[PDB]
RNA sequence: AGACUCUGGCAUGCUAACUAGUUACGCGACCGGUCGGCGUAACUUCUUAGAGGGACAAGUGGCGUUCAGCCACCCGAGAUUGAGCAAUAACAGGUCUGUGAUGCCCUUAGAUGUCCGGGGCUGCACGCGCGCUACACUGACUGGCUCAGCGUGUCCUACGCCGGCAGGCGCGGGUAACCCGUUGAACCCCAUUCGUGAUGGGGAUCGGGGAUUGCAAUUAUUCCCC
């Protein structure tokens, strides 16, 4: 019965890690949390007041699945149709600074290190926290 | 055993008319959990009489320019409509579809005979395969118009129109559109 | 013209610095893979260069 | 002497494999360690063009293609053997690239 | 959910017929010079729940909403959220509201007419001023 | 004690690996119930419910689908699981079990065991796609 | 010191149409009537060993009106690999 | 007149990099890229024409073919003939005039007047 | 005719919410918006409170179609 | 015409891979499970691309002037795709404006030659053809999830740093299944909000600012933000 991150519902994974960082208290909150977009192809504001936390949860599980990926790769994860108006839509990448200040703050919380052969990967320390939240939400799903 | 969406049984569904015995879909053998089988049912003629009717409704309901390829967004509407039909009728929701396509399937229709610009109709009867095919599209178009311009959703409208067609009431678009064809075929015979 | 002002315009950027190596014409140029051939002189030397219209 | 690499490249396979089966046969009678010719993918240089040289016709197009087949054959032998194997079976239309160490 | 006995239906703030029978986020879109984005940022700086409707606000809430949009810089609003950046006359960062939009637009139109520019003449003639093609379009508004 | 087969649709290609085990069928690490189109989850459930858990209790399946889109991926897992169990009960188990499993799956659906022979038609000039053409006018 | 030119004779001069088509050009340029030199080339390459051949000369042959002239004998394959 | 919080005197006596600091993006890019050799000879000539003018009489019209010139605040009041393609035009260079390009003031086309269409 | 609805509750609407809703046999925000002349968002927000009070069973919840059933 | 040639569906038979992949073992890392996370044993199922095989109205039942062949069925991957090439005879069809192809020519020194500066080809009352966005609820917003294929690239770009974006700086790789890239594409899948309102649908028009490419963006070149 080894609970793995891959054995847990990813949507239920990312909504069970934003509250984990709120009670932690330690996180680098940027100035542009209540201010800015998340991509150039975005027209409205995120509804959540804590969108920067689930962004970090999604980034953490993405580095868990496939490590050694930089900020330009996270621009390609969170891209989408850039409705160009009357012109047909196209592919657009995400913002390269919000994901930057997520990854750069992940070293501040000691899950992520800059590996010698490229971008950023996960330390063996945060895998424990990931499997703990995985086990607790898996028990919450499988028990009640 | 094999249920529709794992919960609805089609084995307790009875076909009423002899005219729709072999051209109707599943009674005992064509039972599938989902419509979405992605089989080839248009390669040869009379290969459409062997697909399940959930496939036929799913394929007919996706008819508009905005959603012409989408299908996984179409099976959920049918599933929700089936739940609503089971809520209202109190019994197996698939019998309601049969009783609705029986009362909506046209029997007599006209034929364009003459020159262009002046129609001179003559009544001919409706083939059973076309009888099966025609009743679904009218349901789909009525649901399209109604749920196109009200608050009421696609699944709720499809379910209510299907139940009113099973009852054979005149408040349903399916039972309405059989009547014009029937009475124009009455005028010629 | 005058020596200081005869080729005074730079000829690195713009399609007027690119001409076909066969006919010196600059409309319909194939710069893909460095052919630099006119699209109408290409159909002349396609068989000789080693191009085969297989399908 | 190790990791001596021979790369055959040409345009058609009716002449590529005729030579590719020749140098691997010369090394076999010399009792050397041979690695089989691994296929390195065919490149389809595809150029579409208008047939009409004035642009008046019914918009008909030519899909000209070049096909490039690549071969990689590996040996493990001193460098004087690969030269005498390559230099004898010279065939036009198929060309050889030799990388040492 | 509650039934507000004290529920003002139709607001009249800054001489604009504001509809309180809507979300507060998209009711401030109705005034000129403020769209969805600026209203959303202003209300997020005002710490107002977006679930709340426009007619559910208190008096001090309406007053602080008005005072935030007037001078945005001290209320943690960046300089690139504004309707006009550094202008020709003063070069001052300022957000333009409904009342200032009309007379600022007419003085912008009349600025280039004394200048006698290509854009000023194009504006004066009713033609497209952005280099646009009206050989086949622009039939609307013409004869 | 192991066989390796592949299932295929339009572009997706799932490879299964039948090692003897305890009954764990995971697709690239995540379980069967967990593939992102949830409705077609019932589609991913249609082999097992037709074959029973009692013949899956000694089999572990590792599905390695890499290609296709979001739906052609599921049918590759479908095909690979079905033909993987067929090959596993062919090489090591007597032919009668393979034949009855094959008969049951065939009388359910033929595409559950054989591959779709239809793939994309090449686009041609003068049209938007394969067979469609551009608009034409008259005098 | 890297190029070596070597002039060589054709294995069959008549059968190679690249060398042959430049002979009729020189024959027309020399002042011959078109039809006679075309028959000369035609019978030379028919006797050379070909299964079939054709020569099409087009232009202002006998007037300001441009007619077309065609000499076909033997076999021909106009389509197929 | 006041241009971006700045009157004409501080506009006239100020430096080139701060003049860049006042202008907008295209003008700043054009200043940072650098005025060219042909554009440098117009500056001295328009200084010469303004210098030899009477203090009451504004300096004479000078023809040029450089429609892409940004009007510096040192160019205010100098009459410059701008080529429209066929002829030259007389434009008055105002203190407000500095933010634009010369070519938009010498109109290249003629305003379109429409007549009855002939078999169209 | 034009459709004018109420974003918030009314005196008669909340009374109809308590006594009429558990006998519809179909409880849908569209039906509430049709019968009670209110916005469909308000119907969803009231049905969430009705679920929280434990008087209505939920059959299927989704982005668009949410299916409710009366208790027993 | 057909045959042919290329492409597609099939081969658990063949060829052989450190510039492709799997399995095993070991090393770890986490809680017997996961690792695109690391290395050597094999190995060619997945990936490559070459040979050979395979499908023919082949078998069966009807129809048949019981010939030629036509409907239906078993087995099979396929009972069969999509293109290239395309005869005789023609057209006053388009192209001298693709050629240092071209006959008669016109001009040839204030040139119909060359080059340069600027403008124009895009100018607008109106008409005619493609094409793209939409008209909203099967929808839009936001968050999360999760899969390709041609096929370019000495310019393609990874990664790190500053910026809200557009962008800028440094250090790299790749003349290429070696790097971009396991091409974390979109539609689609789940959740939130909006609920028939010219509405947040849809962004035509117009101001202001910012950055890049270019000698030169004035006739908004583009791209970004209200
Ligand atoms: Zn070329």
């Amino acid at each position: 019965p080894g609970v793995t991150v891959k054995d847990v519902n990813q949507q239920e994974f990312v909504r069970a890690l934003a509250a984990f960082l709120k009670k932690s208290g330690k996180l680098k909150v940027p100035e542009w949390v209540d201010t800015v977009k998340l991509a150039k192809h975005k027209e409205l504001a995120p509804y959540d007041e804590n969108w920067f936390y689930t962004r970090a949860a999604s980034t953490a599980r993405h580095l868990y699945l496939r490590g050694g990926a930089g900020v330009g790769s996270m621009t390609k994860i969170y891209g989408g149709r850039q409705r160009n108006g009357v012109m047909p839509s196209h592919f657009s990448r995400g913002s390269k600074s919000v994901a930057r200040r997520v990854l750069q703050a992940l070293e501040g919380l000691k899950m992520v290190e800059k590996d010698q052969d490229g971008g950023r990967k996960l330390t063996p320390q945060g895998q424990r926290d990931l499997d703990r939240i995985a086990g607790q939400v898996a028990a919450a799903n499988k028990k009640h | 055993d094999i249920k529709l969406f794992g919960k609805w049984s089609t084995d307790d569904v009875q076909i009423n008319d002899i005219s729709l015995q072999d051209y109707i879909a599943v009674k005992e053998k064509y039972a599938k959990y989902l419509p979405h089988s992605a089989g080839r049912y248009a390669a040869k003629r009379f290969r459409k009489a062997q697909c399940p009717i959930v496939e036929r409704l799913t394929n007919s309901m996706m008819m508009h320019g905005r959603n012409n390829g989408k299908k996984l967004m179409t099976v959920r509407i049918v599933k929700h409509a089936f739940e609503i039909i089971h809520l209202l009728t109190g019994e197996n929701p698939l019998q309601v579809l049969v009783n609705a396509i029986i009362n909506s399937g046209p029997r007599e229709d006209s034929t364009r005979i003459g020159r262009a610009g002046t129609v001179r109709r003559q009544a001919v009867d409706v083939s059973p395969l076309r009888r099966v095919n025609q009743a679904i599209w009218l349901l789909c178009t009525g649901a399209r118009e109604a749920a196109f311009r009200n608050i009421k959703t696609i699944a709720e409208c499809l379910a209510d129109e299907l139940i009113n067609a099973a009852k054979g009431s005149s408040n349903s678009y399916a039972i309405k559109k059989k009547d014009e064809l029937e009475r124009v075929a009455k005028s010629n015979r | 013209g005058h020596q200081q002002l005869y080729w005074s315009h730079p000829r690195k950027f713009g399609q007027g610095s690119r001409s076909c190596r066969v006919c010196s014409n600059r409309h319909g140029l194939i710069r893909k893979y460095g052919l630099n051939m006119c699209r109408q002189c290409f159909r002349q030397y396609a068989k000789d260069i080693g191009f085969i219209k297989l399908d | 002497i190790h990791r001596i690499r021979i790369t055959l490249t040409s345009r058609n396979v009716k002449s590529l494999e005729k030579v590719c089966a020749d140098l691997i046969r010369g090394a076999k009678e010399k009792n050397l360690k041979v690695k089989g010719p691994v296929r390195m993918p065919t490149k389809t240089l595809r150029i579409t063009t208008r047939k009409t040289p004035c642009g008046e016709g019914s918009k008909t197009w030519d899909r000209f293609q070049m096909r490039i087949h690549k071969r990689l054959i590996d040996l493990h032998s001193p460098s004087e053997i690969v030269k005498q194997i390559t230099s004898i079976s010279i065939e036009p239309g198929v060309e050889v690239e030799v990388t040492i160490a | 959910l509650v039934i507000p006995e004290k529920f003002q239906h139709i607001l009249r703030v800054l001489n604009t017929n504001i509809d309180g029978r809507r979300k507060i986020a998209f009711a401030i879109t109705a005034i000129k010079g403020v769209g969805r984005r600026y209203a959303h940022v202003v209300l997020r700086k005002a710490d107002i729940d977006l679930t709340k409707r426009a007619g559910e606000l208190t008096e001090d809430e309406v007053e602080r909403v008005i005072t935030i949009m007037q001078n945005p810089r001290q209320y943690k609003i960046p300089d690139w959220f504004l309707n006009r950046q550094k202008d020709v006359k003063d070069g001052k960062y300022s957000q333009v509201l409904a009342n200032g939009l009309d007379n600022k637009l007419r003085e912008d139109l009349e600025r280039l007419k004394k200048i006698r520019a290509h854009r000023g003449l194009r504006h004066f003639w009713g033609l497209r001023v952005r280099g646009q093609h009206t050989k086949t379009t622009g039939r609307r508004g013409r004869t | 004690q192991s066989v390796q087969v592949f299932g295929r649709k339009k572009t997706a290609t799932a490879v299964a690996h039948c090692k003897r085990g305890n009954g764990l069928i995971k697709v690239n690490g995540r379980p069967l119930e967990m593939i992102e189109p949830r409705t077609l989850q019932y589609k991913l459930l249609e082999p097992v419910l037709l074959l029973g858990k009692e013949r899956f209790a000694g089999v572990d399946i590792r599905v390695r689908v890499k290609g296709g889109g979001h739906v052609a991926q599921i049918y590759a897992i479908r095909q690979s699981i079905s033909k993987a169990l067929v090959a596993y009960y062919q090489k090591y188990v007597d032919e009668a079990s393979k034949k009855e499993i094959k008969d049951i799956l065939i009388q359910y659906d033929r595409t559950l065991l054989v591959a779709d022979p239809r793939r994309c038609e090449s686009k041609k000039f003068g049209g938007p796609g394969a067979r469609a053409r551009y608009q034409k006018s008259y005098r | 010191g890297s190029v070596e030119l070597y002039a060589e004779k054709v294995a069959t001069r008549g059968l190679c149409a690249i060398a042959q088509a430049e002979s009729l050009r020189y024959k027309l340029l020399g002042g011959l009537a078109v039809r006679r030199a075309c028959y000369g080339v035609l019978r030379f390459i028919m006797e050379s060993g070909a299964k079939g051949c054709e020569v099409v000369v087009s232009g202002k042959l006998r007037g300001q009106r441009a007619k077309s002239m065609k000499f076909v004998d033997g076999l021909m394959i106009h389509s197929g690999d | 007149f006041t241009y971006r919080g700045v009157d004409l005197d501080q506009l006239l006596d100020m430096s080139y990099e701060q003049l860049m600091q006042l202008y907008s993006a295209r003008q700043r890019r054009r200043l940072n890229r650098g005025l060219r050799r042909k554009q440098h000879s117009l500056l001295k000539r328009l200084r010469k024409a303004k210098k030899e003018a009477p203090p009451m009489e504004k300096p004479e019209v000078v023809k040029t073919h450089l429609r892409d010139m940004i009007i510096l605040p040192e160019m205010v009041g100098s009459m410059v003939g701008v080529y429209n393609g066929k002829t030259f035009n007389q434009v008055e260079i105002k203190p407000e005039m500095i933010g634009h390009y010369l070519g938009e003031f010498s109109i290249t086309y003629k305003p379109v007047k429409h007549g009855r269409p002939g078999i169209g | 005719d034009k459709l004018n609805n109420l974003v918030l509750f009314d005196k008669a609407t909340y009374d109809k919410l308590c006594k009429e809703v558990p006998n519809y046999k179909l409880i849908t925000p569209a039906v509430v918006s049709e019968r009670l002349k209110i916005r469909g968002s308000l119907a969803r927000a009231a049905l969430q409170e009705l679920l929280s009070k434990g008087l209505i069973k939920l059959v299927s919840k989704h982005r668009a179609q949410v299916i409710y059933t009366r208790n027993t």
